[PDB]
RNA sequence: UUACU
């Protein structure tokens, strides 16, 4: 009753202090309570804090609610529940009785967003506030239903939790249960007990099984005691006898993996936590002090002001963190010596963003353009690019006050972190070059996620398939607050410790000189020789200033009180990284110095995850984590709890028992909150596509998810909005609407543009350049019907030949034509698609951004950014890539080095609008690219591809089945890889991954800017390599083109050496390894599974091209895969064509 | 006074720097044309970068110095930790 | 040098060093201010950064690079034009002498050659600048030192105007000693700062204040507490604490010294406050001091209180950094507690003893102990544990929110009407920042007080004011800016008010 | 090298520690030659190398690309010392020439043969104390002096550019000042 | 209106 007809406001929910500075302390509720839509309004009058109050309450009811990927709010939850009918072929399913009896009003929708005028309007004012969020709940809920993650019956038990959280506060009720709801899962493999599980080898390919008892010990046998309380009574009862069922009813592995995945998306809808920030101001980034103060270090030197300059620690928490760091101050000194940083400096002021300052008075004294472009990173360095050798430049922006940026995350609580400007960057900047060498180093300090597929997870496959193994993953809670000052200086000992045995002259604003220092025993100022790393880190570690000052609609400019960690600094990941790898490791020697065993394996650390892997006895084992908990419990820490044997969790990625747990719920589907690369474009699909690929091993049925991303592609990504004006409106709509359906709109005074949006045809959600999306199974003349592309099919080409394969790829071969039905794809309307890719909107886009602005203006600011650097010779660059081209071929413009220096300015006046007068020659250019290619249309093929048209013949004897797939028979390998489904039989007869390809490449983007999916795509690495197979002895030369350092260049050659078995250039494919996490990456071990009669051997390369040709098909073709051996046969010109 | 050898090196130290003898460029000629990139010589070529290290100019004036410097501190050699393994391993015999 | 000296003569003078009247070295500085009316246009033609600074400090420094398509190096041709034009056989050289006043003073232009030069420093003493190496001393006039002892003659000493200065050292009147003795035309350095050798505990001890030796009184060899009120306003103790100056201490010497200038770095944190204050934008800011137990700042930041609001017009209250020990040791045992502003002012200093205090005083008996000169007589890690016992008494009431703790005091002290717009909260141990509520600004004041020593001076010290300065100094280390009470007495005087 | 006697600082009367006052100029000035006789010493070297690289390819039989790549590699040594011995030998070696007459430079280095020579241990000596001696190995380091880098000599040989090694632009080598030296000795 | 790895 608190949805179908909520209360009124009480204004006691969001109340204030005494006074009107902040919200009251300690206050509940911070997230936008339901009460009913009607019942804010203001009364009084535009001032007397109060008023702004309930204006920006207001912006969190009408503004804050909406966050839809891709089309509106109600084309998207149309999408699911069109999906949903056509799946299950009927209407009997219950999500549709919550879509009625949630919302239904009988005449309209209860509310709309406007997109114009940019806020959620409502149109009953009796619906419930908080109903906005409920599409998307119900968005989610429907994804779950046809991932095949929850059933029908499930999603009751699903959405009457939602509605559940809803009676008071809708998320903070959710952030409760998000503690307990998935703890659960360690007592039901408890319970399960004896398990028989997968194992991996060290090289990460299944070698064995074997049954290994789950029982986890005695002393978490402990926890399930205190937690099953805590499950009684803070869940709805029946969300807990939901969960009760799945401790008693489990008798598998694999059955505990069902209920898991699936109680997990009950507490989940993907929506994105957005409140106004003050609410959650005191609630995420407030400093906490958890129980110990942390002590200081003995200053042993001081310069002329009584600060730190170089300091040790005596018998602390940190002396044990000192222990084990203060050894890599000899050889960090070297590596931290040999780069020459105003060289980094300019490479690490890349990714334009911003600087805080609005620039001021003086951004008329330098610009109108340059205004404009005042926002960048590497702008508001080139514009005060005269003052980055004086030191009073980081003094006047000690005066400037850090601003807080807001960020959130999937399930986290709205969190912010601070945005800092150019020269409080500059400070930090020598901490994060210092703490980034121990990277190398100590592996364990660690992974960086350029694999995306199973190398980022085949540590944790490795050590949870092994025996007399406890495994603990520690959070600390929250590890931005926790870290006060004093915390913060056990990483300013190794920062400075590391910066007095090294040689860095200059740095930036310093100069190696002669300092007065004080030498602490003794009297008197003794003149020690300080170089610039020194003194800035002195100067960086004593200043420092950590608090973020929001400026606010309601109050006037409420600042966080300091302490925290103001984690955007430039060490905002080494600082927790090198800082917990001194307290874990450092453990371990003061352990060993009282006589205990360290009994401590491989420990991963990506700050702040902590996790590390243990081994002996039961008892031994539990006598070094509690040191491990301890001591970060005295550190200041609030280490959460978890720790199990066989289970482990690093970087939201859960591994059990040798098997990965997906967690699907955390790629939303249609939430976004960015603003910023927003796409309703042919890059809207393309951010559906990788989406789609992210939950393909989270999934338990992908063929399903196919059912859903399609329509989804289909009902909300449809309509390209576009802006003509009226001479040329009337011959845009006759000439696009001989192919496919525009759709026209109401005409305007006295703005001079009418809108106009053309519909684009389903077709062109199959295109090669378009929506590069698998299909569904065609049609060709008689019919017999294509193949069924599945989740596994590669993009880029090959949807190229999804256009022949529906003109039978077979007869095409007995007929010996190139020739083309253009009866047939002007039926379904594939020839009314490629108008639309040949039109290019989008780089047309680009094209008029790029017409404007003047590049004068830009080389007057980018030279002025050379004079920073290197200094000399980025022009040796500039040359290597024009001598390259105008010699050879084009090397393209983001990859080599000064270009890459203009290209990162450009993306300012990428940014700074499309706006009206650039919209109006838009449309002048385009129509006139119109009436070129409507003039008429043929599908236009290309002699570079004769090189599809190839098609495999089944025969009546079958494959080997490769022996790991007895051992991930059972059970459950992934989520889609249960025993004779698509994804585990590919893995069984396509079979393998090596670790010799996606190491190199694992290698090669810790170059080039590593922690996330790295598709293969990496335009270093295809250009570099067209250059290197076909072509190279010009490969000299664009080397210091990237200006690759020797080392940098013996990285790449490498991968340009094995990338020489496998493939071609001549034919494109892209798929990510997101798509395909445990199938092999290469062609190779598709050659197993086709033969190709001998006499098709007719090239040098033509080895290497053929097993393409098996590698796709049988991940096209998957699901009709009965495990034969397929054949290959080709048309005579495929022959002829790869003759030269 | 034992520091009194800081002070006689960073006099000749800051002769040295003075006389503008020595100045460090941002172009690299390790290797000859088209052996970097060859593969049997893929063994040589990470001996050869993991000792090689970046002309700092503040050090290449410090060896210069020392050469002529009063030694009061007695110096010592950096720890090489190298296997003399594989015959790639002459360039720390060509570095002595 | 960095900065010519004939076109900016009055900041030489403002260190004692003036110029010598106008030869290989007085033709030489004319031609290093050409290059500085050259080098200033080359950095406006594109700006500010002049173009290829390699080859620019390649010609100065070095005799070096002759160069003759074009304008892109027009600027290098133009130069070396001008630097091959007077006949030099090597090149100029720099000449920063390290100091902020001077490195704040240099122009855009110069510190840009400052990454390719390797220049010339020149170390200060505490300041003046000091007179040796063939740049400073045969460029512009070795002064002379005119103490008590060299009386009375220029002809005695063999002086020259046109080469040696004079620094008046006497303790005399400024106008007689070029009157009767002979010295005019002899022109005389003008310092209006001074320095003190205090006796010390520990030995001579060296401090100076920015007051002329007329300002203040104290010579020669008067106490510490006669006008102590004067130099805690004023004073850096220029000593490695401990130092070791007492309340017994005396004078040994006292000469003119140069007014120190106030740290760059150090102004703009405390120009932050300065700024919120003024602004209707912002809600009751907050300036936040750390210090010692023994830094002597309730009598010196409840005068600067007096400077600011009567300077902003405004009404400030300094919270008096003991109020928390002083109050909760009153109601430990209340369930509704009176948070008024009032109420707290008027509760403190000094009748009420601290609630840290008291738990100190009981922590320091179990290990039994009563005498400062028992205290000695422990030792480090023994007394150390001690301090980390006397922790856990801390913890307890910055952990939580509860109705007592220092969290919730802090706050509906600094919310409640009643208060005053911008409170000045005053912290002993840092983590306490978690605390403290809420600003950006926060300060660490380093007065002229060895703190140990005025914690066995204190006049009913004991063990518990001692033990508890070396627990706070365990938990406060320098990590904010140092502050140094006069700086905030000066940056009041150079905003910009209404 | 050869042993250059300080002819300059004894007619200028300055400190030394030795009776005659003899520093070691590391290479001889070598002007007015085709082959540079510094670097045709480097050449027998990498013969020499090239011999010994050899027998240890052959005894454990890796390939023969490998040994031709080494090989290649030597004499790519060779090229680069050719191209610099022209600029260490004219103008290092008047820098070592005039930093030995310097006035606090007062220990005599080297005197030829590595087989024999120990600095003269001079002590200060006391009849009613312990004696200090001036050499000494106490690990007191001055921030980076007494550890030293072998891993320099590959900066000077590959990637540092010489006011004589560029001729070919306009160089007008830098002949600095007496003063500055002489006035913080 | 918008941070770093
Ligand atoms: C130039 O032009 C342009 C474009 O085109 C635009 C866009 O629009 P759209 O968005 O497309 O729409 P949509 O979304 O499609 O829609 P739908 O969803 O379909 O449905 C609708 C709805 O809506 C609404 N509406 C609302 N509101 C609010 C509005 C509307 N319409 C209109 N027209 N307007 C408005 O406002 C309803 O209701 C319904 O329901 O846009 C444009 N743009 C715009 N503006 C601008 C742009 N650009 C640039 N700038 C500017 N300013
Ligand atoms: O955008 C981001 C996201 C995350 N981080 C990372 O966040 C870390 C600090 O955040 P924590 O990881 O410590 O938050 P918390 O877990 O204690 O919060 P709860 O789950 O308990 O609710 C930092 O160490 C950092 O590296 C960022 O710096 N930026
Ligand atoms: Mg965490
Ligand atoms: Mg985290």
């Amino acid at each position: 009753n608190e949805i179908i007809n909520p209360k009124e406001y009480d204004p006691s929910d969001y109340p204030l202090a005494e006074d009107e500075s902040f919200f009251k302390q300690g206050h509940k509720y911070d997230y936008l309570v339901t009460f009913r839509a009607g019942s804010l309004t203001n009364t009084y009058e535009p001032k007397t804090k109060m008023y702004k109050l309930h204006a920006a309450l207001d912006k969190l009811m009408h503004v804050k609610q909406r966050k839809s990927r891709f089309a509106d709010l109600w084309r998207e939850l149309c999408a699911v529940i069109a999906s949903l009918d056509v799946w299950y072929q009927t209407t009997n399913y219950p999500l549709r009785t919550y879509v009625k009896l949630l919302f239904h009003k009988g005449d309209e929708f209860p509310f709309y967003e406007s997109p114009s005028q940019d806020r959620i309007i409502f149109n009953d004012k009796s619906v419930a506030s908080i109903l906005p969020t409920f599409v998307y709940t119900c968005c989610q809920v429907g994804t779950a239903i046809m991932s095949g993650i929850l059933t029908h019956v499930e999603s009751i038990v699903a959405m009457n939790h939602f509605l559940h959280c809803a009676k008071d506060s809708y998320i903070d009720e959710k952030l409760k249960i998000k503690g307990i709801g998935r703890s659960w899962y360690q007592e039901a493999l408890h319970n399960v007990c004896q398990a028989t599980v997968p194992v991996w080898s060290q090289f990460n390919e299944v070698i064995g099984h074997r049954t290994k008892s789950t029982s986890e010990p005695h002393f978490v046998s402990s926890t399930f005691i205190s937690l099953r309380a805590k499950r009684a009574e803070l869940l709805y009862p029946e969300f807990n006898a939901y969960i009760n069922r799945a401790i008693q009813l489990s008798k598998t592995q694999n059955d505990v993996a069902n209920y898991y995945a699936a109680c997990r998306a009950m507490t989940n809808d993907g929506t994105f936590l957005a409140t106004l920030t003050e609410l959650s101001l005191d609630a995420a980034v407030f400093p906490r002090i958890e129980q110990h103060l942390v002590t200081r270090p003995a200053v042993l030197m001081s310069n002329t002001r009584h600060e730190s300059l170089k300091q040790k620690y005596t018998n602390g928490v940190g002396s044990i963190a000192q222990s084990y760091l203060s050894s890599f101050t000899d050889e960090i000194a070297k590596r931290v010596n040999g780069r020459h940083h105003d060289e980094a400096w300019l490479n690490f002021l890349t990714t334009s963003s911003p600087g805080r300052k609005l620039t001021e008075i003086e951004k008329l004294e330098v610009g109108g353009d340059v205004a404009a472009w005042s926002n960048s990173r590497i702008v508001m360095q080139a514009v005060f690019a005269r003052e980055y050798r004086t030191p009073e430049r980081i003094f006047k922006s000690l005066k400037a006050p850090i601003k807080l940026v807001e960020r959130q995350q999937s399930d986290r609580r709205q969190r912010a972190i601070s945005g800092l400007d150019n020269d409080r960057l500059f400070l930090s900047f020598m901490p994060y070059t210092i703490g980034k060498q121990i990277y190398e180093l100590n592996d364990n300090a660690a992974q960086g996620k350029q694999a995306g597929n199973a190398f980022d997870i085949g540590e944790m496959l490795y050590w949870t398939s092994q025996r007399n193994v406890l495994l603990s993953s520690i959070d600390v809670a929250g590890m931005d607050a926790s870290v006060t000052t004093n915390t913060k200086d056990i990483y300013n000992t190794f920062v400075l410790d590391v910066a007095s045995k090294c040689t860095v002259p200059r740095f930036g604003p310093y100069y190696a000189k002669n300092m007065e220092v004080f030498e602490a025993g003794n009297r008197q100022s003794q003149v020690r020789y300080v170089n610039a790393a020194w003194q800035a880190c002195a100067l960086e570690a004593a200043n420092s200033q950590t608090s973020t000052s929001y400026e606010s609609e309601i109050f006037g400019q409420v600042k966080n009180a300091e302490g925290t960690y103001p984690s955007g600094r430039a060490d905002t990941s080494t600082h927790h990284t090198v800082l917990l790898q001194g307290l874990v490791r450092g453990n371990e020697l003061k352990r060993a110095s009282d006589g205990k065993n360290s009994c401590l394996a491989t420990i991963k650390i990506l700050g702040d995850d902590i996790m590390e892997i243990f081994q002996g006895s039961e008892s031994d084992t539990y006598d070094h984590a509690v040191s491990n908990a301890s001591i970060l419990n005295e550190s200041g820490f609030a280490t959460t709890a978890e720790l199990s044997q066989n289970s482990i969790v690093l970087l939201q990625q859960l591994v059990v028992n040798g098997t990965f747990w997906g967690f699907a719920d955390r790629i939303s589907l249609w939430t976004r909150e960015d603003t910023k690369d927003i796409g309703r474009l042919n890059l809207a699909m393309m951010e559906l596509n990788a989406l789609i690929d992210d939950l393909v091993f989270r999934v338990r049925r992908p063929e399903g998810l196919k059912m859903l991303g399609f329509f989804c592609g289909a009902i909300c990504l449809r309509r390209f909005t576009l802006s003509v004006d009226n001479k040329l409106y009337d011959s845009t709509y006759n000439n696009l609407s001989k192919y496919m359906t525009l759709t026209k709109y109401d005409k305007n005074p006295d703005s001079d543009s009418t809108l106009m949006s053309l519909i684009l045809p389903l077709a062109w959600l199959f295109m090669p350049r378009g929506g590069e999306y698998p299909a569904y199974p065609f049609e060709r003349r008689d019919g017999t019907f294509t193949e069924d592309e599945s989740m596994f099919t590669a993009r880029g080409a090959y949807k190229r030949r999804l256009l022949y394969d529906v003109s039978n790829i077979g007869e095409m071969i007995q007929q010996n034509s190139m020739a083309l039905d253009d009866d047939l794809l002007h039926e379904y309307g594939f020839t009314g698609a490629l108008l639309l890719i040949d039109l290019n909107i989008l780089d047309l886009i680009d094209e008029v951004k790029k017409e404007d602005i003047s590049p004068v203006k830009v080389s007057e600011l980018a030279t002025s950014l050379e004079q920073l650097g290197k200094l000399g010779e980025r022009e040796k660059s500039r040359r290597a890539a024009s001598d390259l081209k105008i010699r050879g071929h084009a090397l393209s413009n983001d990859i080599v080095y000064g270009y890459g220096l203009q290209e990162k300015i450009q993306k300012s006046a990428m940014a700074t609008k499309e706006t009206t007068v650039q919209s109006k020659r838009v449309s002048s250019r385009l129509h006139d690219v119109i009436v070129a290619k409507t003039r008429d249309y043929k599908i236009s093929t290309i002699p570079a591809d004769a090189l599809h048209l190839h098609e495999f013949e089944v025969e009546d004897v079958t494959v080997d089945l490769l022996p790991h797939a007895k051992h991930t028979s059972y059970s459950s390998l992934a989520y889609n890889m249960s025993f004779g489904s698509d994804g585990w039989f590919a893995f069984a007869l396509l079979g393998g991954l090596d670790r010799s390809a996606n190491l190199l490449r694992l290698d090669v983007a810790s170059i080039r800017g590593n922690y996330h999916k790295f598709s293969y795509d990496d335009p270093v690495f295809k250009q570099g390599y067209k250059i290197y197979k076909s072509d190279a002895t010009l490969l000299n030369d664009f080397f210091t083109a990237i200006s690759a350092g020797p080392k940098e260049q013996g990285i790449l050659l490498r991968a340009f050496a094995y990338y020489s078995l496998y493939g071609n250039v001549e034919y494109h494919y892209v798929l990510s390894p997101r798509q395909l996490f445990f199938l092999s990456d290469n062609p190779v071990s598709a050659e197993r599974l086709v033969r190709i009669p001998p006499k098709y051997y007719v090239s040098t390369q033509c080895r290497a091209l053929y097993n393409i040709f098996s590698y796709l098909h049988i991940l096209r073709s998957i699901a009709n895969n009965r495990g034969k051996r397929l054949k290959m046969v080709l048309h005579p010109g495929l022959i002829a064509y790869v003759r030269g | 006074y034992p520091r009194l050898e800081g002070i006689i090196v960073q006099i000749n130290t800051g002769y040295v720097a003075s006389a503008n003898v020595i100045r460090p460029v941002s172009e690299k000629r390790y290797f000859p044309e088209n052996l970097e990139q060859n593969q049997s010589a893929a063994r040589l070529v990470s001996a050869v970068k993991a000792r090689a290290s970046e002309a700092d100019i503040s050090s290449i004036h410090l060896a210069i110095a020392r050469e002529v410097s009063p030694m009061f501190n007695v110096h010592e050699l950096k720890k090489i930790a190298e296997s003399f393994e594989d015959p790639s391993s002459i360039v720390v015999v060509l570095e002595f | 040098f960095a900065i010519d000296p004939l076109k900016h003569s009055k900041l030489y003078e403002e260190y004692g060093l003036y110029l010598r009247p106008h030869a290989p070295t007085i033709r030489s500085i004319k031609y290093a201010s050409l290059i500085h009316s050259m080098l200033a246009e080359h950095a406006a033609r594109h700006n500010g950064t002049l173009i290829n600074p390699r080859m620019y400090a390649d010609m100065i420094t070095l005799g070096n690079t002759k160069v003759t398509a074009i304008v892109t190096y027009k600027a290098l041709t133009e130069m070396s034009t001008l630097i091959e034009s007077f006949r030099l056989p090597s090149g100029l050289t720099l000449i920063i002498f390290d100091d902020e006043k001077y490195q704040s003073l240099i122009p855009n232009y110069i510190n840009q050659l400052i990454a390719y030069t390797q220049p010339h420093i020149i170390p200060t003493w505490q300041g003046i600048a000091d007179f040796s190496d063939t740049y400073l001393r045969s460029y512009f006039k070795r002064p002379f030192e005119l103490t008590a002892s060299n009386l009375a003659a220029p002809q005695k000493h063999n002086l020259s105007p046109m080469t040696r200065s004079i620094f008046n050292n006497t303790g005399r009147e400024d106008a007689v000693i070029r009157k009767l003795y002979g010295y005019g035309e002899y022109v005389f350095i003008k310092y209006e700062g001074c320095l003190i050798t205090w006796t010390g505990i520990y030995g001579e001890v060296t401090m100076m204040v920015n007051l002329s030796k007329r300002d203040l009184g104290l010579d020669v060899g008067d106490d510490y507490l006669k006008e102590y009120k004067k130099l805690l306003f004023y004073g850096v103790i220029t000593d490695a604490i401990p130092s070791g100056i007492s309340t017994r201490s005396t004078i040994m010497k006292i000469s003119p010294h140069k007014m120190m200038n106030p740290s760059g770095g150090a102004l703009a944190v405390l120009s932050k406050f300065l700024e919120a204050v003024v602004s209707t934008n912002v809600i009751n800011a907050t300036l936040v001091v750390y210090a010692e137990k023994g830094a002597g700042k309730t009598s010196f930041l409840s005068t600067y209180a007096e400077q600011l609001s009567l300077a902003s017009g405004q009404v400030v209250g300094h919270l008096s950094s003991d109020a928390y020990g002083r109050w909760l040791a009153k109601t430990k045992d209340i369930e509704e507690p009176s948070f008024a502003y009032d109420y707290v002012l008027s509760l403190d200093t000094d009748d009420n003893e601290s609630y840290y205090e008291q738990k100190a005083s009981e922590l320091l008996m179990s290990h039994g102990i009563s005498e400062v000169a028992q205290y000695e007589l422990l030792s480090v890690r023994k007394k150390i544990k001690m301090m980390d016992e006397m922790n856990e008494v801390l913890i307890a009431q910055l952990e939580n929110a509860d109705t007592h703790s220092e969290r919730n005091f802090y706050y509906m002290v600094s919310t409640g009407k009643t208060t005053p717009r911008i409170l000045i909260v005053e912290g002993h141990f840092n983590a306490q920042d978690a605390t403290i509520a809420r600003t950006d600004t926060t300060v660490l004041l380093r007065t002229i007080n060895d703190t140990t020593q005025a914690m066995r001076d204190r006049q009913r010290g004991g063990v518990v004011q001692l033990f508890l300065r070396d627990t706070y100094y365990r938990l406060l280390p320098a990590l904010h800016t140092t502050v140094y009470p006069f700086e905030m007495l000066e940056s009041i005087k150079r905003w910009k008010w209404v | 090298g050869f042993l250059r006697t300080d002819d300059l600082a004894i007619a200028a009367n300055f400190p030394r520690a030795s009776r005659n006052p003899q520093t070691y100029i590391p290479y001889t000035n070598q002007r007015g030659t085709v082959t540079n006789e510094f670097a045709s010493r480097f050449r027998t070297i990498v013969a020499t190398l090239a011999n010994v690289v050899n027998e240890r390819a052959v005894q454990d039989d890796m390939q023969k690309a490998t040994r031709s790549c080494t090989k290649q590699w030597l004499r790519h040594l060779e090229t680069q010392f050719d191209n610099i011995a022209v600029a260490h030998t004219d103008h290092l070696s008047v820098v070592y020439a005039t930093m030995s007459n310097f006035m606090l430079n007062f220990t005599n280095n080297f005197s030829g043969n590595h087989a024999t020579f120990k600095p003269d241990q001079y002590v200060i000596t006391s009849p009613e104390g312990s004696y200090k001696p001036i050499i000494e190995r106490q690990g007191e380091t001055v921030d980076g002096l007494t550890i030293i880098d072998t891993s320099i000599v590959w900066p000077i040989l590959c990637q540092c550019t010489y006011p004589l090694v560029r001729q070919s632009i306009m160089e007008e080598i830098v002949y600095p000042d007496p003063s500055t030296t002489l006035s913080q000795s």
